[PDB]
């Protein structure tokens, strides 16, 4: 399906992975030694599963009218939180970005 | 919107979400601002067409929260092209050269979501800071303060996601100051006091909630300490009714703003 680039301030970090039935899994590379995606996802282990769209990535979206006008520039259908953050994943809050593969 | 500083340098309930909130760089040479899509310094906040006077209200609000001597960033006010004023800030999570900071909101920290931004409570915020924090005792100091101002100044808006902890040269700890503002006067049938509720209250709430319940069982602050804190905003009171009378507000909206600041120094007994 649909995976992602996770990359901290430049360095790539890890993959954001949709898989099959709405889960999401985030995997760290095994090169990636800087600092945590996340303070609740630490290096110490590489791969974490959520059975929704993991919190710290949806603290990304835009909100309020803000979110109105993203929906009104792309072509993307409201709750498709994972094609969201493709499209604004080049430049969100903090040290995160998100580019697909 | 894209201009220069001035004298300044659905059954949910949010306020935030009827205002715009603008990427836009700093012109190096004529020193005004452009909104861009993408890969800003700075954030532009304009008029609402929802709820009246918000830039001016987040301006002096922020000037409020500077002077009791919270880590409040570089803000102001510009002209948009209108003719109306914007709202500006500097932004903590980039700085210059083109690098960033780790920054993560509460709600990020905490497993919530946007539409579950409120469904917490003060309790849970303090246990984020002690989990998270280079220096939690530090950052209890920091919340109480924070927390005592947004009750004085009336903002009832303090969701998980206006909360963030900044990692800053390897310390963790509460950022600055964001998106405050007064949003009891910029509503009407305004509906609660704090937006996450503390000891299980929303409203109504007291003086020893804030300085015993809270300071003391919660956060662990000696006597001695929560002694200063309270004289210190004693202390602030002469300044603050100035600065509002000298900001851009309208007179009504600045009325609103002192009679709802007096309301709230009288229950926790300011003038007693
Ligand atoms: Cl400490």
């Amino acid at each position: 399906m649909r995976k992602a680039y996770v990359s901290v301030s430049g360095i790539k970090a890890g993959i954001l992975e949709e898989l099959q039935g709405g889960t999401y899994q985030f995997t760290y590379f095994e090169d990636y030694h800087g600092a945590p995606v996340s303070l609740t996802m630490p290096l110490k282990n590489k791969v974490y599963d959520f059975d929704v769209f993991p919190p710290f990535f949806e603290g990304l979206l835009p909100e309020g009218i803000m979110l109105e006008a993203l929906l009104r520039k792309y072509k993307i259908d409201k709750n498709d939180y994972f094609g969201q953050l493709i499209l604004v994943g080049q430049d969100v809050v903090g040290a995160v970005t998100i580019e697909e593969i | 919107m894209k201009h220069c500083p001035i004298t300044y340098e659905v059954g949910k309930m949010s306020v935030q979400g009827v205002q715009k909130k603008l990427s836009a760089k700093l012109k190096i040479k004529e020193g005004c601002f452009e909104i861009v899509d993408q890969y800003g310094q700075y954030i532009l906040k304009p008029q609402s067409d929802i709820y009246p006077e918000l830039p001016e209200n987040e301006a002096i609000t922020m000037t409020l929260a500077k002077t009791i001597g919270l880590e409040v960033p570089v803000h102001g006010l510009v002209y948009s092209k209108d003719n109306s004023l914007t709202y500006f800030i500097k932004r903590f999570d980039r700085i210059g050269h083109n690098k960033k900071l780790a920054l993560e909101d509460f709600a990020q920290l905490s497993g919530e979501d946007r539409h579950t931004k409120y469904k917490s409570s003060m309790e849970k915020v303090i246990a984020v800071i002690e989990q998270f924090c280079t220096f939690p005792k530090i950052e209890f100091v920091k919340l109480f303060k924070l927390t005592l101002f947004n009750f004085l100044v009336g903002n009832e808006d303090m969701h998980l996601k206006n909360f963030s902890l900044i990692t800053k040269d390897r310390k963790i700890s509460i950022s600055p100051a964001y998106d405050l503002l007064n949003s009891t006067i910029a509503q009407k049938n305004t509906k609660e006091e704090l937006a996450l509720p503390l000891k299980g209250k929303k409203n109504n709430l007291t003086k020893s909630d804030f300085l015993k319940y809270f300071a003391i069982e919660k956060l662990g602050l000696n006597q001695n300490v929560i002694d200063g804190i309270v004289q210190e905003f004693h202390q602030v009171i002469p300044k603050w009714q100035e600065l509002i009378g000298f900001s851009f507000l309208s007179q009504e909206m600045q009325e609103k703003y002192l009679e709802l600041l007096e309301q709230r120094c009288k229950r926790l007994n300011f003038f007693d």
